Order: C-alpha cells, then sequence, then structure tokens
C-alpha cells in the first residue's frame, strides 16, 4: 500500500475498485458497514479509507 | 379607465403561474423531459 495525496491525478487502486483520480477531505458520512458510495450514474465520488 | 385592473390580471395571471410552477412537478415538463432525456442519454451512456 502507499500513503494518500491530495489535489494531485493518481490512480486508485482498493480491494475491487479500480479507477484514477483526485482524493479531497470531505464531510459526508457512511454506515459502518460501507465501503465505498457512488452517485446516481453508479460512478463513484466518496470512499472511506 | 383600468390600467391598474389591467395590471392586476397580468400580475395574478403570474402569481397564478408562480403557484403552478411551486406546486406543480409536471409544469415545466417540457424541459425537464429533455433535461431527462439528455440525463438518462449521459445515464445510460455510463450505464452501456
Amino acid at each position: 500500500s502507499t500513503n494518500l495525496v491530495k489535489n494531485k491525478c493518481v490512480n486508485f487502486n482498493f480491494n475491487g475498485l479500480t479507477g484514477t483520480g483526485v482524493l479531497t477531505e470531505s464531510n459526508k458520512k457512511f454506515l459502518p458497514f460501507q465501503q465505498f458510495g457512488r452517485d446516481i450514474a453508479d460512478t463513484t465520488d466518496a470512499v472511506r479509507d | 379607465e383600468n390600467q391598474k385592473l389591467i395590471a392586476n390580471q397580468f400580475n395574478s395571471a403570474i402569481g397564478k403561474i408562480q403557484d403552478s410552477l411551486s406546486s406543480t412537478a409536471s409544469a415545466l415538463g417540457k424541459l425537464q423531459n429533455v433535461v431527462n432525456q439528455n440525463a438518462q442519454a449521459l445515464n445510460t451512456l455510463v450505464k452501456q
């Protein structure tokens, strides 16, 4: 694994989530038994570390 | 005679329209569906 970086285009390689984007701090809240979030179009816009 | 009355007619119709938009969800439907038939145009595009 690697450390987290902000405001930089980096690849995302999680357990079952792949992609490329920019990770920024946010204010959303997740339920205890959740891993990653989506938008209406099944596109991720927020995840838990 | 009735500049005030005709003005009141126009603005009262305006207010009825305002109530319709603030109440009827389908009042703007022809943009909404166009937005929607654009939205799931793109959404299908990503579902595709």
